[PDB]
């Protein structure tokens, strides 16, 4: 039940709500007030998904799907079986997410470390609430949100995108993808650097941050440094998710035509709109 | 066909990999213990890995993990309930006793060394050619704690030589003695440094270093430990 | 309460010329400038870089790749600066039509230039790969970087060389242009039945997303424990301190299991490497073995 060095930290304190009432663990798990909140919302949510499954008639998880109220309902409620379940499941999801974040804050306070983790998580929560709450509200219908099923939500990704031609031309989407890819590069390098120092050539002694800096300067003329790379992964990560949210918040609301056509502004600038030759004259 | 052969092999390779990765992250804290320090009954489904040995750079030795485990130190805590799963109350003063968010580990009582074998961290005064290069220089600013009372003055910055960064502020007390505050737990404002983890009376309580041009890993832990703990434990005085 | 995203004080000393190990020092340049800007975030020191032969081969064919694509773009612009800038994203250097199969006999102005550019790229990438191994060897370090980079090379190899070969033609490879390569990509998906049905594609995404997940976790964790020297990961690996302890414990209390300071880097190297590993099989199998991912997916084989 405990890691060899763990007891000294399992002290009272740090709770945000409830004082010492739920200040306890279950095996490895800390139970906030917010542990209880997440269990409550996740349990409900799961039950209503199992329910929604029988009303649709499968117990197979590759097929189970929960659609939002069809466009016809706008922002109102809708009967359980025609997307009310989705509405309650969504509210449950949000409850479970924010709860999990808030539980994290309490774990942070007990450990006396910074709030960076829940703060990062908060960007993912915010991406979710863009697909399910902010976009559908700026659009006028829960129907625009995505449904809850392994394969069916991909269907939504493809339908939503192709509504704008090749979604590649969404410029905020370009930027986000750029962050996702860079993030992965950074991750591969960070892991390979640290590990290449802790596990050097063989019988050789552990290398040092000095070596890690050296290797990167030797390689590209620059090394960001051990604090830097951690600041970086964070920033690349979160920026990817920011631009994801941003690229979808603007689609269907401030831009709704073919993303390819947005680029006409640059090509049709006065100073060059008319010169002949090239691809656009 | 070839593709269903590939995808199915991959799922297997990926199970192998999770296995390797999961055991690999057991080289520390394992085996699991009950609240009383005893080997727990149920260990999980992953075995410990065969040990590995890192060779440490400066005739500094070896580490072989997994190996026999222990805090090499007392733990001023006691049980507050009658079964597994609840908190353990500090038996004395948790800051002074280094438990809870004031905890520190029995890290090695020498200093981290650079790649050249020299101390990685030095007070700026002993660091040849090193000066403050951007941002407000804190040296000379009064240090104010969360009670809004002045607890001393900044007298040097301790720097990481190979990585060229601030790591501590050395702060002087009414006493005339000094203490290290971790660079990451201070606000350098224009006319003061602000330290929210501690109130003025807890500065004396900061663990002290045995020599004024070195810190040992152990001392660093007791220092960082102490000041982080203040966020929970100073908060009455705050 | 301060957050360690930007430094409050920068500190500079003598420029760090770095560890001499078995490195041939004849080949390191001298230090570059120090950037105060960069130094709010990470290291302020630029340089020194090491260049020697393989380095130069690489830097040279890199440039040659780039200038090949570059003259064609200016050509496509009919030598007019205004047009060039306007239509920058629309220019495109396409490979040979399917009629030339794999032969190098295509006219310069209709795909020969593509093969030339591709040739320069091939040697730039591989020589750089070698540089990746050799800069490690000289420092006595393990070979992880080179192995990880090899994963990236795999996808890139498959896209532009291995897959066009098994397919019988270069027309199958990816053009050089900002927009045209996005088109190639959407079009590739379409022709193969929608890559959402390609289970290697789906894995690929899980890893891509998973990388953003991990690095956000990892970065955040380290910053959170950086008030106990958490970022000095190597020395936390050789002698666990409270930073490594409280980071393990946060995860363990949150999700019920956790990593070690060294183990987390293995999670990282693999999460990222798996994106392209995965992805490369995904593409490699397309058109060579599966002609339609929807279809293949219906019989699961
Ligand atoms: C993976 C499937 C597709 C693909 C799909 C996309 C999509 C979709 C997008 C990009 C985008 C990018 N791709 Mg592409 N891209 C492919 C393969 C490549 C290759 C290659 C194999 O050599 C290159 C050099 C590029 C280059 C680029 C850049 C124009 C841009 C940012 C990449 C990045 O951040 O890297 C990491 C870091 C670097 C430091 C290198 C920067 C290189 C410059 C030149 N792509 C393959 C063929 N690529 C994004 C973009 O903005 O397009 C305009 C975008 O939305
Ligand atoms: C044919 C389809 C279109 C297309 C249409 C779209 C559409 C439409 C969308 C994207 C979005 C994205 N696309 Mg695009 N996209 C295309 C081509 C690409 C290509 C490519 C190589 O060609 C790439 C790399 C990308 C990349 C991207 C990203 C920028 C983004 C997805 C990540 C994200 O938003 O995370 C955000 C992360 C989350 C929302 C996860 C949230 C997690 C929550 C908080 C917690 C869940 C916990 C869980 C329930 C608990 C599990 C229990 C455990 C088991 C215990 N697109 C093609 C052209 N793309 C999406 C986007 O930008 O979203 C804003 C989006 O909506
Ligand atoms: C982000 C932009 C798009 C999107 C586009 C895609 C695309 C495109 C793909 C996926 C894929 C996945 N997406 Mg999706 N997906 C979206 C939002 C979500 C949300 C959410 C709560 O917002 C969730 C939970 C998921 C979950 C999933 C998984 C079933 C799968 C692997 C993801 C992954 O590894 O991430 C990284 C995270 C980890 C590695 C952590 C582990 C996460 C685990 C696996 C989540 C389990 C979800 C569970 C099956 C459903 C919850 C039910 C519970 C009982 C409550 N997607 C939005 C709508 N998603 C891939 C797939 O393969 O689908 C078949 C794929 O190609
Ligand atoms: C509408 C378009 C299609 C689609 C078609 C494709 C195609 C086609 C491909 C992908 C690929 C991918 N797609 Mg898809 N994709 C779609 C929708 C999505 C969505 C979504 C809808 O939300 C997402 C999240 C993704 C995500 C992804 C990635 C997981 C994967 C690319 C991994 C990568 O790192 O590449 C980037 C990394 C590289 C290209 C490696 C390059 C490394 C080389 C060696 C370095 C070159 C640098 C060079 C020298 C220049 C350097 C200059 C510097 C400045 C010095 N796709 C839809 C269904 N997708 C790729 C894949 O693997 O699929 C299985 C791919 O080929
Ligand atoms: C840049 C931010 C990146 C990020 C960061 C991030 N994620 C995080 C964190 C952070 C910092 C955590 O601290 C937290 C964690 O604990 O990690 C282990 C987490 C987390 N991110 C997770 C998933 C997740 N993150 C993703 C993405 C991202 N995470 C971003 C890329 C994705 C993607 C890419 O799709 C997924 C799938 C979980 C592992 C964990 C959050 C666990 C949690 O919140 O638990 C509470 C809830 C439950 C246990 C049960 C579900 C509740 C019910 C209401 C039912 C189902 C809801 C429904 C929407 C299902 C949808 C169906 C699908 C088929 C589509
Ligand atoms: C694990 C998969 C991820 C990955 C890993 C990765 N890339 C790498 C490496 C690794 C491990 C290196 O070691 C190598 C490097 O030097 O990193 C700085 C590299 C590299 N990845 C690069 C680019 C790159 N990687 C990409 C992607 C990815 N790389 C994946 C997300 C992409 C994308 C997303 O499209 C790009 C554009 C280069 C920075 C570098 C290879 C340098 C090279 O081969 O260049 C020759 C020289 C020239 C072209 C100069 C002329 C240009 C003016
Ligand atoms: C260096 O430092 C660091 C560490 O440490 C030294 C670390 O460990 C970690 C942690 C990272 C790892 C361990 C590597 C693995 C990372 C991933 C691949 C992330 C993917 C996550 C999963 C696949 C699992 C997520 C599981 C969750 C969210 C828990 C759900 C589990 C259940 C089945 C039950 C949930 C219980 C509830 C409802 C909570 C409330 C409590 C009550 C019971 C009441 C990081 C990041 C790190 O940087
Ligand atoms: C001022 O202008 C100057 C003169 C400096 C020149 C400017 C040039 C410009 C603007 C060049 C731009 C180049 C671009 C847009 C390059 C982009 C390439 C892209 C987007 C993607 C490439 C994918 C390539 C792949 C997958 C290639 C693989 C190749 C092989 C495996 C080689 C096999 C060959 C035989
Ligand atoms: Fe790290």
């Amino acid at each position: 039940a405990l890691l060899s060095f763990e007891r000294k930290y399992r002290v009272p304190g740090g709770t945000l709500v409830g004082g010492n009432l739920f200040d306890f663990w279950v095996g490895p798990f800390y139970v906030g007030f917010f542990g209880v909140a997440t269990f409550f919302f996740a349990a409900l949510g799961i039950i209503l998904i199992a329910w929604s499954a029988v009303l649709q008639g499968t117990w197979n998880p590759q097929l189970i799907s929960v659609y939002p109220p069809a466009l016809e309902y706008g922002l109102g409620g809708a009967p359980l079986a025609k997307g009310g379940l989705w509405q309650i499941i969504t509210i449950c999801a949000t409850g479970a997410f924010v709860s999990w974040a808030l539980r994290e804050v309490e774990i942070c306070r007990k450990l006396g470390i910074g709030y960076h983790i829940p703060f990062a998580f908060a960007f993912a929560i915010l991406a979710y609430l863009t697909l399910v709450l902010f976009r559908p509200v700026m659009m006028g219908a829960w129907g625009y949100a995505f449904p809850y099923g392994i394969w069916t939500h991909l269907d939504w990704v493809s339908n939503t995108g192709y509504t704008y031609g090749n979604f590649h031309y969404n410029p905020a989407h370009m930027i986000a993808i750029s962050f996702f890819f860079t993030n992965a590069l950074a991750l591969a390098l960070h892991g390979a650097l640290v590990l290449s120092a802790a596990n050097p050539e063989k019988g050789k002694e552990m290398r040092t941050p000095d070596h890690e800096d050296t290797f990167f300067r030797d390689l590209v003329g620059y090394s960001i440094g051990t604090l830097g790379i951690h600041r970086l992964g964070l920033l690349l990560s979160l920026s990817a998710v920011f631009f994801s949210a941003l690229c979808m918040i603007i689609t269907g609301t401030i831009w709704f035509d073919q993303w390819v056509d947005w680029w006409q502004w640059w090509v049709k600038l006065p100073w060059w709109a008319n010169i002949p030759g090239g691809i656009n004259g | 066909d070839l593709a269903s052969l590939a995808i199915y092999s991959f799922w297997i390779f990926l199970a192998g990999l999770i296995y390797y990765l999961q055991t690999e992250n057991m080289r520390e804290g394992y085996p699991l213990e009950n609240e009383d320090g005893t080997p727990a009954a149920n260990q999980g489904p992953f075995p410990l890995p065969k040990p590995k040995t890192f060779i440490l750079p400066h005739g500094r030795g070896t580490l072989t993990v997994p190996g026999p485990e222990s805090e090499d130190r007392p733990i001023a805590l006691a049980r507050t309930a009658v079964s597994e799963g609840f908190p353990h109350a500090p038996t004395g003063d948790p800051m002074k006793d280094g438990v809870g968010p004031a905890s520190w580990v029995a890290r090695r009582d020498l200093p981290e060394l650079d790649g050249h074998g020299h101390n990685k961290i030095k007070p700026m005064k002993a660091a040849a050619g090193f000066h403050v290069s951007a941002g407000k220089n804190p040296i000379g600013l009064p240090v104010r704690g969360c009670d809004l009372e002045i607890a001393g003055k900044v007298v040097d910055i301790w720097v990481d030589i190979p990585e060229q960064m601030a790591r501590f502020l050395e702060v002087e007390l009414k006493d005339g003695s000094t203490r290290l505050l971790p660079m990451q737990m201070v606000k350098v404002q224009s006319n003061r440094v602000h330290v929210n983890a501690l109130s003025s009376d807890l500065f004396a309580g900061i663990p002290t270093i045995k020599s004024p041009t070195e810190v040992t890993l152990l001392e660093e832990d007791k220092i960082c430990g102490y000041v982080a703990g203040g966020l929970m434990y100073a908060a009455p005085k705050r | 309460e301060y957050q360690n995203i930007f430094s409050q004080v920068q500190v500079r000393g003598p420029a760090d010329l770095g560890m001499t190990e078995d490195v041939n020092l004849a080949n390191r340049s001298g230090v570059g400038p120090f950037s105060t800007l960069l130094g709010w975030f990470g290291n302020a020191q630029l340089g020194p870089i090491y260049l020697g032969s393989l380095g130069v081969l690489s830097l040279f064919s890199g440039l040659m790749w780039f200038f090949t694509i570059g003259i064609w773009f200016w050509y496509q612009a009919g030598w007019n600066p205004a047009v060039f800038l306007r239509d920058l994203f629309f220019f495109s250097l396409e490979p040979p039509a399917p009629e030339y199969g794999l032969s190098f006999a295509a006219p310069l102005k209709e795909g020969g230039l593509w093969l030339i550019a591709s040739f320069f790229m091939f040697v730039a990438v591989w020589s750089w790969w070698g540089r990746t191994y050799l800069r490690a060897q000289a420092l006595g370090m393990g070979k992880h970087t080179a192995w990880a980079f090899l994963s990236a090379i795999w996808l890139w190899m498959v896209l532009g060389f291995i897959r066009p070969i098994l397919m019988g033609s270069w027309s199958e490879a990816v053009p050089y242009g900002i927009f045209s390569h996005l088109d190639w990509t959407n079009n590739f998906s379409l022709v193969h039945g929608n890559l959402f049905y390609n289970p290697f594609h789906g894995l690929s995404i899980a890893f891509l997303y998973g990388s953003a997940l991990l690095f956000a976790m990892h970065g955040a964790t380290i910053l959170a424990v950086s008030r106990f020297g958490g970022e000095r990961e190597l020395e936390q690996i050789a002698d666990r301190g409270t930073a490594a302890e409280r980071a393990a414990l946060f995860w363990r209390w949150t999700m019920g299991f956790n990593a070690t300071m060294e183990g987390n880097h293995r999670w990282a190297i693999w999460m990222a490497v798996l994106v392209t590993l995965t992805g490369g099989i995904g593409i490699l199998l397309s058109g060579t073995v599966v002609d339609n991912w929807y279809v293949w997916g219906q019989n699961h084989g």
